[PDB]
């Protein structure tokens, strides 16, 4: 089997305080630009429960290293969100040792294309950022 | 210019939102809160116990369940036929909110001491329940097993006629912080 | 119409007369177009143009037609993220005198099919002598690996492939590339680096075989080596141009979080490559 450090709990805190301390304005003008994103909550079988999260934050890394992230977030708080991102993916994926990751995936999109729709907004990156913060604790309820 | 600010704690197990004014020239006379979330697009409630409150805080601890959603509030305060202000802001449980410790007494016995940790009988949080037991320059963390009222653990294989000090409090993670019960201390029966 | 069965690598979808394709999303009421795929010779659709929710299951529907009539075939339903393959991932080798710096990224970029999934990206590679045939096997590189220890003047050769780990997807390997390692460097790169720490400051240690020698050192953020396109190895200021086997700055320059460096002695006019790079982690006490 795969054991992560003893310090992994303290690596997954470590994003969502990233995630939080990147906020830049007040979520409350942006409850207009408000919207379900039909996350796949079912979800939340040890090497599932591995796949599912190595799956997650991936896409996370993915979707802030955009050359759009880059101009909606200070670079400081950027640069090691996705430190301690490649870190837990890291020797999360070092257990590749021997629906599903695909509904998680439509989820992302939905984000990706959402911005793109409200055109890479103030208001629209933080519901992002924030819908991300919200999953990923459903995600953190996982040792 | 003018701002309000919030505290979001645990206490006796009520959440507590609390808030204070600073740089407000006519302080208001009557609050009233507001709160929604993020995840799906609604409107703001209004909790009722705090609609038109004197009191500077309100008791959301049905309201705001959720560990696991972001909750922006909208807090106005009107002094007179009027609405002075209304400022916002956002919390997150699993960050924002402090937790109290709970009351507790202690019993000195031959062999061993009792805590008795007064919780009420009644959602939840993920939690850890420590009880300190500090000798002479030592400190045994005790963490008992998964809120029923009054709850015992027992400290035990303890040294009589030697002296001991409990302290108890409830830790939701590493990294943040923990608030730590007053210190009570008892000295064990010869 | 007779079931024909289609297989996708990337974004086309490859059958296996002049074609129209078509396609119905579940819960199929309507067919549509797909544009470029219509009255084709060739099998193979491309669709890199909408076609988004590659995610979704639809169903396709292909217009055969030889003279003057025209034969139906409808297709199972599948979900093409499912049935997709990566193709060859395209590959650019750098050479030195007794190491191959390979940047490999996705063939056909922007492809609508690993859009998002195009950083999750894990390579595999395969590398050989000419001469020799004997060939290392390389496995789960990121997209920037340079491979060492090869001796000079020599041709290697190697082809590699592209993986996912989650999705369990793997696909083709990438034609064969051949490069020829340059003339040994006069100064080999300095050699084995040691990151301690000294009172508040960090010190940085290497053993270089020359004396009277002046050395270039310079880090890169650690995670960067996995993302495939754009990545500067900004130099660190306090280690310009030392003149020892040793260089020491405050442990402030990094903040946390891990860092790599390597290593380069110059003595003014030719120019020593690089050293092997190494994992900082600022919290190393
Ligand atoms: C590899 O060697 C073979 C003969 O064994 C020769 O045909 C081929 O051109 C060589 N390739 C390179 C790139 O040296």
């Amino acid at each position: 089997g795969c054991d992560l450090p003893q310090n992994h709990g303290l690596l997954s805190r470590n994003t969502l305080v990233l995630l939080h301390q990147m906020r830049r304005i007040s979520p409350f003008l942006c409850l207009k630009d408000r919207r379900d994103f039909r996350f796949p909550q079912e979800m939340v079988q040890k090497a599932h429960v591995m796949s599912v999260l190595h799956e997650m934050l991936q896409q996370i890394f993915s979707l802030f290293h955009t050359e759009r992230s880059s101009a909606a977030w200070q670079m400081t708080l950027l640069d090691q969100l996705h430190t301690g991102l490649h870190q837990q993916l890291q020797h999360l994926e070092t257990c590749l040792l021997q629906s599903p990751a695909l509904t998680l995936r439509r989820y992302f999109q939905g984000i990706r294309v959402y911005l793109k729709e409200k055109k890479y907004s103030d208001c629209a990156w933080e519901v992002v950022r924030m819908e991300i913060m919200k999953s990923l604790f459903l995600s953190t309820n996982m040792q | 210019d003018e701002s309000c600010t919030f505290k979001i704690s645990l206490r006796n197990f009520r959440s507590i939102l609390s808030w204070e004014l600073k740089n407000h020239s006519i302080v208001p006379t009557h609050y009233t809160l507001l709160y929604t979330i993020m995840s799906k697009p609604e409107d703001l409630k209004v909790v009722k116990n705090c609609a038109n409150t004197t009191r500077s805080f309100c008791d959301l601890t049905d309201e705001w369940r959720s560990t696991h959603e972001a909750y922006v509030t909208v807090l106005e305060g009107f002094s007179g036929n009027t609405t002075l202000f209304s400022c916002s802001h956002n919390f997150w449980l699993a960050i924002d909110m402090s937790f109290e410790p709970p009351e507790f007494e202690i019993v000195g016995f031959t062999n061993h001491i009792n805590v008795m940790v007064k919780f009420p009988s009644i959602l939840q949080f993920d939690l850890s329940l420590v009880i300190e037991e500090q000798s002479e320059g030592i400190v045994k963390k005790h963490k008992p097993e998964i809120m029923s009222g009054n709850f015992t653990y027992i400290i035990d294989k303890l040294i009589p006629n030697t002296n001991y000090c409990v302290s108890v409090y409830l830790e939701h993670s590493d990294e943040q912080a923990v608030i730590k019960s007053p210190l009570k201390c008892t000295l064990l029966p010869p | 119409p007779q079931k024909v069965e289609v297989d996708i690598i990337d974004d086309n979808f490859i059958l296996r007369v002049t074609f129209s394709f078509d396609y119905q999303k579940t819960g199929m009421d309507n067919w549509i177009k797909l544009s470029g795929c219509q009255n084709i010779t060739s099998t193979k659709c491309n669709f890199s143009s909408l076609k988004l929710n590659v995610y979704e299951e639809i169903k396709l529907r292909i217009r055969a037609e030889k003279e003057n009539t025209s034969s139906w075939y409808e297709v199972d339903s599948f979900t093409p993220f499912r049935k997709a393959q990566i193709g060859p991932p395209e590959v650019h080798l750098e050479a030195e005198d007794k190491a191959i710096v390979i940047h490999i990224s996705p063939g056909t970029k922007d492809s609508v099919m690993w859009a998002l999934d195009g950083l999750s990206f894990t390579y595999s590679l395969v590398i050989w002598k000419n001469s020799s045939g004997v060939e290392e096997r390389i496995e789960n590189i990121y997209s920037r690996h340079k491979i060492y220890k090869l001796s000079p003047e020599t041709t290697y050769c190697l082809k590699v492939k592209a993986a996912l780990l989650t999705s369990w997807k793997i696909g083709v390997y990438s034609p064969v590339h051949c490069i020829k390692t340059t003339v040994e460097n006069e100064l080999p790169p300095p050699e084995n680096i040691e990151v301690s720490v000294q009172n508040q400051n960090y010190v940085l240690k290497w053993d270089y075989t020359y004396a009277n020698m002046t050395f270039q050192v310079q880090w890169l953020h650690a995670f960067l080596k996995r993302n495939p396109g754009n990545y500067k190895w900004k130099q660190i200021p306090d280690c310009e141009n030392v003149k020892t086997t040793q260089c020491v700055f405050p442990q402030n320059v990094f903040q946390k979080g891990i860092y790599l460096l390597r290593v380069q002695a110059s003595d003014g006019n030719n120019t020593s490559f690089w050293s092997e790079e190494i994992k900082f982690d600022t919290e190393i006490q």
